[PDB]
């Protein structure tokens, strides 16, 4: 094929783009001794599918007369290779002077102009923050199709970051809503020992405290086994039936490999998107024995025409005349059979939406009349950024909206792994949009009687009962009965006071009698 | 001018002369952030003067770099703000333009090495860029452990022990005095969260219990306190006042603590042991609040004092200026005189390390150096290999890029006639041991060691029963007749006497009687 050569085309305004087109080989994790970029020869299909989605979006934005009338919109895509070292070089290249290959260190920029209008940002959170420092210092719009990391919401440190996917807080608030609505006020929480899970645990702990949900136990599991044994042992010791597992895919696979080694006890697992959708964990045998698995996945429209688009272009990308029209190696050797599995990928929409949003934001910034834009000097990024904070844009339908936090208002579906045979069937059992609507009669539990499994504690007690706290935040009590032959002298205290030799009382009594 | 000195090879110097925890990170009206309006900090100017003194020595001493002028250019980096532009200014090719290339092996940067920022966040942000060019970076005061991953930060080295050793010093100090029940305060920023998590892990592993963890508001001394912040501080200090714990470990920037200690003074509080982390352990400004004498005793963790000769008298393009710095330092000069150079040694050793590495790279004899173009990656390559004695100490770089220097535990003193930060113990990171604890003075009535512990040690014949979540809390209960506490095997339960023997209450023995 001649396909790498298509990762660039000219336009009056240029969009930069970052994707994980390639990846390092394990022996390719070389200790650099001369300052040059790692050559990521190894291919990866997800990035190419996302890049094709961007090409399709830009093609549509050019075709429609209703947007940017009279202007041609171009793109310029680079590989990230999922590492800061590789990602930072094209990050610098984007902000180079228009018509030049240099980045300038001036102390004021009032009439500086970089070669790209805005950047479709990287997928992973680490790259998102690393490049966010740079892009938000210059006040250049960055719009990410991934990077759910909640830390990016901070406008004190990431003024120009936007994303077309919900952040972690929406999913975790949905999980808290699930626990609250089902009445499971007593739970345990686990996370992966990476910034993702370690931030998720903080968010969820604060949310649980705010809503009166009590956390029995907290822990983190390593990424690639003593701590795994400790974590599952403590979970079993905690006397809990509901466990949240906000873990990356490999950490979940490690924990569930340990569970495969011995299923010490079954429990209701509240999953997360990454685990809830990743094959290598879903393939583990007999997982129905673990107890039911629940979790929220965000729902958006498919790109219906995308598979035909990829078919068409991979057919076209070898015509001997069309080739006349190497930032990715091995991109030119690909065949549709290795690409097919990802044509239905849900995240492509988030790429598409991002492009449209930027286009819409430009259309508003130019104040284009639908018959043609007015004459102006080039729009600078910081002009576009000011308009973009309050932006409503259609994406084929389903109009979305950015707000001050940089997130989009989007809704979630509650998915249940209804186990049949060796296969978990993903079953919808409710929706969340800021309030939770549950179709409770449809879920069948792992417990034989199919009644709701119970995970709760008391926070109230007849006054004749002890008040020894329990739980990680001391949000539960034991209610143990005050002894006969004693009286409950202090409300809400621990102790009880005993009576005379001829003095008798019932249990839970506040008094004694002759 | 003060901030620039020409030479044949130039060092980039980054210090935080002005700081504000709420500073703006992005451009203001497309001019680079200007720090002159933030609060000036004395100790940062002291460290900058330390760098200038080191280069003065190296230029005077013909034994080390004969005929080679060593120059410097210094730029103010103000906490987070102004992170990016100084890096580009260091990397630009003398007309403030930096060309983008696929290879930088032959690129002559404006500086050959960077004496890096004092803040962990700034260190990581700058390292993200300097990793591309492999431009050697040495940081003198950034302690966060994240910096040990040389696959992540290949270009970065340090001249101060990592956070692990600080936490170890604190833990061993607390163990030596057999404290068991401690309070932790953090400043609601990443430094506090990092060190709090690390301390939690170490303490939990070592049998001490954190009774209490709490977050301070990010107040500022120049700014008027709001009612809500006042209520928050009142809540915090009330929590401390009513609790039994009296060891208080504080992780905070010094700016944040002024209002906190003023509020503590309003509360008529007394009797605590303040374990001060490095970020404030040696602050001259806080020390001059002489009323603090009534809040207990102040012990801080710091790097070992080494008396620099001659430096005491030496102390007598945007963002390269500070007007108030000298006026501020002039007042504190006496207090600074008594306080032996501590972090100044980190700066001094960093500059000397670069000097020796360059001397070796040129293959220079102590008669002449064959001058040649130096590319930063070669200087990094040589920096990794140095080993030399400096002022009765010795510096060489570990595999993790750290340098071994003695840590020191210091008590604040207010006599003003001698050293205000008395040495009381020293921690050797190579041996991982706290050593040679000297005569601390206490607020107690007859200098008997104070303590805070959850539960007093039980009498003989009394078994333990855990009170709650913390292992450190236990009730004492006497063994029943016919049972005894085999303390050699268990502490939480009493074993029955042989079938021919019996025991009293609260007894470890058994005897042959009915
Ligand atoms: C995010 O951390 C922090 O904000 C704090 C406090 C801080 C705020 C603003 C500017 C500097 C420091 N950092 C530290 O204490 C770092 C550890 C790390 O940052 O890894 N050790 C510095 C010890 C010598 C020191 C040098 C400069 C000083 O003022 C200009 C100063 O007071 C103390």
């Amino acid at each position: 094929l001649c396909l790498s050569q298509q990762l660039r085309m000219k336009g009056d305004y240029v969009l930069g783009g970052l994707f994980p087109l390639g990846e390092a080989e394990e022996a390719g994790l070389r200790s650099r001794t001369r300052p040059s970029s790692p050559v990521c020869t190894r291919f990866s299909s997800n990035g190419l599918l996302w890049a094709l989605a961007m090409k399709m979006a830009v093609e549509e934005i050019n075709n429609k007369s209703d947007l940017l009338p009279g202007l041609r919109l171009g793109y310029d895509l680079f590989d990230t290779c999922s590492e800061p070292v590789v990602a930072m070089k094209p990050s610098l290249m984007f902000l180079a002077k228009a018509g030049s290959r240099d980045i300038a260190a001036y102390c004021n920029y009032t009439q500086y102009q970089p070669r790209v209008l805005a950047v479709i940002g990287p997928h992973s959170s680490e790259l998102a923050m690393v490049t966010g420092k740079f892009f938000s210092f210059f006040l250049m719009p960055q719009v990410s199709y991934g990077a759910s990391m909640e830390l990016l919401s901070a406008r004190e440190t990431f003024p120009s970051f936007f994303r077309t996917v919900p952040s972690d807080r929406v999913q975790l608030t949905a999980a808290a809503e699930l626990l609250q609505e089902f009445g499971w006020n007593w739970v345990a929480a686990l996370g992966s020992d990476d910034e993702y899970g370690r931030q998720g645990l903080s968010i969820f702990s604060a949310l649980a405290a705010a809503r009166g949900i009590c956390i029995a136990h907290e822990g983190l599991v390593p990424l690639p086994l003593g701590k795994v044994q400790d974590v599952l042992h403590q979970v079993n010791q905690s006397s809990v039936q509901v466990v949240l597992l906000f873990a990356s895919v490999h950490a979940a696979h490690a924990l569930f490999n340990y569970s495969i080694s011995s299923r010490l006890s079954p429990k209701v697992w509240v999953a997360s998107e990454a685990w809830l959708t990743s094959d290598l964990v879903m393939g583990l045998p007999g997982m129905a024995q673990m107890g039911t698995v629940l979790g929220f996945l965000q729902r958006g429209a498919q790109l219906h025409e995308f598979p035909q688009y990829v078919k068409t272009h991979l057919a076209l990308a070898t015509d001997p005349a069309f080739c006349s029209a190497q930032r990715c190696p091995q991109c030119d050797c690909i065949t549709l059979q290795n690409v097919s599995a990802g044509l239905n990928h849900h995240q492509t929409f988030s790429v598409y939406a991002a492009v449209y949003s930027v286009a819409q934001a430009l259309h508003n910034t130019l104040q284009c009349n639908a018959s043609g834009c007015p004459a102006q000097d080039p729009v600078k990024p910081w002009q576009l950024l000011e308009n973009m904070y309050n932006l409503t844009f259609h994406v084929g339908g389903l109009p979305l909206r950015f707000d001050s936090s940089g997130n989009v208002d989007m809704e979630y579906d509650l998915k249940l792994w209804v186990w049949q045979g060796s296969v978990p069937r993903l079953h919808d059992v409710g929706r969340f949009n800021g309030s939770l609507r549950t179709e409770r009669l449809k879920i069948r539990w792992h417990t034989s009687d199919n009644q709701k499994p119970v995970s709760r504690c008391s926070r109230q007690c007849q006054e004749g009962q002890v008040r020894r706290v329990k739980g990680f935040h001391s949000c539960c009590y034991d209610c143990v009965d005050c002894e006969a032959g004693s009286y409950r002298q202090n409300p809400d205290d621990i102790a009880c006071t005993f009576c005379g030799q001829d003095e008798w009382s019932p249990e839970r009594s506040t008094r004694c009698f002759r | 001018s003060d901030f620039y000195l020409p030479g044949d090879y130039l060092l980039g110097g980054l210090f935080s002369l002005h700081a504000n925890m709420k500073g703006i990170v992005h451009l203001n009206f497309l001019q680079v952030p200007m720090c002159k309006e933030y609060e000036v900090k004395v100790i940062g100017y002291n460290l900058m003067q330390a760098m200038r003194f080191a280069v003065e020595e190296i230029n005077n001493d013909s034994s080390l770099l004969p005929g080679v002028l060593l120059g410097y250019e210094i730029v103010d980096v103000c906490y987070i703000s102004n992170n990016v532009q100084p890096v580009l200014y260091f990397l630009a090719h003398e007309d403030n333009l930096l060309p983008i290339q696929e290879d930088y092996s032959n690129y002559s940067s404006r500086v050959v090495a960077v004496i890096g920022p004092d803040n962990s966040e700034s260190v990581m942000t700058v390292a993200n860029f300097l990793s591309l060019f492999l431009l050697p970076q040495i940081t003198y005061s950034a302690i966060s452990d994240e910096l040990r991953d040389k696959v992540r930060f290949p270009a970065l080295l340090r001249t101060t022990p990592s956070a692990d050793h600080h936490i170890e010093a604190m833990v061993q100090l607390m163990l030596h005095f057999r404290w068991n029940w401690i309070i932790v305060l953090v400043s609601n920023d990443t430094y506090g969260r990092d060190n709090g998590q690390l301390l939690g892990e170490r303490v939990a592993r070592r049998g001490i219990c954190i009774a209490f963890q709490e977050t301070l508001p990010t107040l500022q001394p120049n700014q008027n306190m709001t009612s809500e912040e006042r209520q928050r501080l009142v809540t915090i200090v009330d929590k401390l006042q009513q609790s039994t714990a009296r060891v208080v470990v504080v992780f905070s920037p010094d700016l944040t603590l002024y209002h906190f200690f003023n509020e503590v003074l309003r509360q008529n509080f007394t009797g605590a042991v303040w374990i001060a982390s490095e970020s404030w352990a040696i602050d001259p400004v806080l020390h001059n609040l002489t009323e603090l004498r009534h809040l207990g005793t102040f012990l801080g963790i710091t790097i070992q004092s080494v008396p620099i000769p001659g430096f005491s008298e030496f102390r007598e393009t945007c963002n390269q200026e500070c007007d108030n710095c000298l006026n501020a330092t002039l007042s504190f000069n006496t207090i600074l005189r008594l306080s032996g150079e501590r972090v100044v040694y980190s700066v001094y050793s960093a500059v000397y390390a670069v000097a020796h590495a360059l001397h070796s790279l040129l293959g220079c004899d102590k008669s002449t150096c064959t001058k040649r173009v130096v590319y930063p990656w070669q200087l990094l390559e040589e920096i990794w290999k140095v080993n030399f004695t400096l002022l009765d100490h010795q510096i060489f770089f570990d595999p993790q890029g750290d340098v071994a220097l003695h840590l020191e535990i210091v008590q604040w003193q207010w006599d003003r006639s001698q050293n205000p930060f008395q040495s009381v113990a020293s921690y050797y990171p190579l041996q991982r041991q706290l050593k040679n604890i000297q005569d601390i003075s206490w607020h107690t009535i007859n200098n008997t060691i104070p303590m805070s512990m959850c539960s007093k040690r039980c009498q003989s014949g009394q078994k333990k029963k855990p009170v709650g979540i913390h292992v450190c809390c236990f009730e004492c209960i006497d063994c029943l007749p016919g049972t005894f506490l085999n303390h050699t095997e268990d502490e939480y339960e009493c074993q029955a006497c042989p079938n021919n023997e019996w025991s009293y209450q609260s007894e470890t023995s058994c005897f042959k009687r009915q």
